[PDB]
């Protein structure tokens, strides 16, 4: 399979060139956050 | 939050540069550090 | 000295040019030859 | 050690490049005064009658 993914070069440069463009596409879209807001068995309920 | 913000893209660009040298360093060579490089959005795209 | 034992050899070993065997800098013309000839001069002026 | 280095002239750049980049980095986010602290440490007391 490698030999003959070795004889065409310039159609796999495309790919990368597609699977980079891809990510690039993914990364911007994907919201940041900083640490996950995690259920710890307690809450409170302030009363104002 | 206005003390500094976003000093991510400054420290994981000399963390690629340092990446480069030090394969630089390993193959003896500016240029075979890339074939090895090229491999960071592969991981990266399945993980998006 | 870890420039010197590193760096300064690597950098003399490939980026020097190479001195023919009796060349001194005397040969050289302008100011520099001056000196070479002065300096080459006053080594046999200490030395004696 | 240097003969190392002869034959490997890329690892020996690499060594000094890294030790600028490590350096000026260290240099931009470094204090900058004429002194450092050389006056001993001296603590008042202040009362009033
Ligand atoms: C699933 C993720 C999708 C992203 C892309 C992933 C990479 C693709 C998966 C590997 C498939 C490669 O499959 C491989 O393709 C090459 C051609 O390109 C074939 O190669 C064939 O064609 C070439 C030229 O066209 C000839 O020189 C070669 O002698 C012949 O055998 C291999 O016989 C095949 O086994
Ligand atoms: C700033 C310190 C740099 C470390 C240099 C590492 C030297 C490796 C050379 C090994 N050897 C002695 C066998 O040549
Ligand atoms: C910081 C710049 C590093 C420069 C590295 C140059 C390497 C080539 C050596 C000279 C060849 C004749
Ligand atoms: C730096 C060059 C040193 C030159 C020394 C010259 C001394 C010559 C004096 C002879 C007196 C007997
Ligand atoms: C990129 C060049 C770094 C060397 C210069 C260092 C200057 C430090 C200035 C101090 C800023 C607070
Ligand atoms: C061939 C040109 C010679 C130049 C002489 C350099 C100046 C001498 C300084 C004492
Ligand atoms: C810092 C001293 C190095 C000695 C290597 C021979
Ligand atoms: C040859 C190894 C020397 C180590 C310098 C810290």
């Amino acid at each position: 399979s490698v030999g003959g993914i070795l004889r065409s070069t310039g159609r796999y440069l495309v790919l990368y060139l597609i699977i980079v463009v891809g990510m690039a596409y993914l990364f911007v879209r994907l919201p940041s956050s900083f640490l996950p807001d995690e259920d710890q068995g307690v809450f409170m309920t302030m009363v104002q | 939050e206005r003390l500094s913000g976003n000093q991510a893209p400054s420290l994981y660009a000399i963390s690629l540069i340092v990446v480069f040298l030090c394969l630089a360093a390993l193959y003896e060579s500016w240029s075979i550090p890339f074939s090895v490089m090229l491999v960071v959005p592969l991981g990266v795209i399945g993980a998006l | 000295v870890l420039v010197a034992l590193i760096l300064t050899p690597a950098l003399c070993a490939t980026m020097l040019k190479p001195i023919a065997k009796g060349d001194h800098g005397e040969g050289k013309k302008g100011f520099f030859g001056w000196f070479n000839r002065m300096f080459e001069k006053s080594t046999h002026h200490y030395t004696d | 050690m240097p003969n190392f280095f002869i034959d490997r002239p890329i690892f020996a750049w690499v060594i000094a490049i890294i030790i600028m980049l490590a350096g000026g980095l260290a240099a931009l986010k470094l204090p900058v005064a004429q002194y450092p602290t050389i006056a001993p440490p001296a603590v008042t007391i202040s009362a009033s009658y």
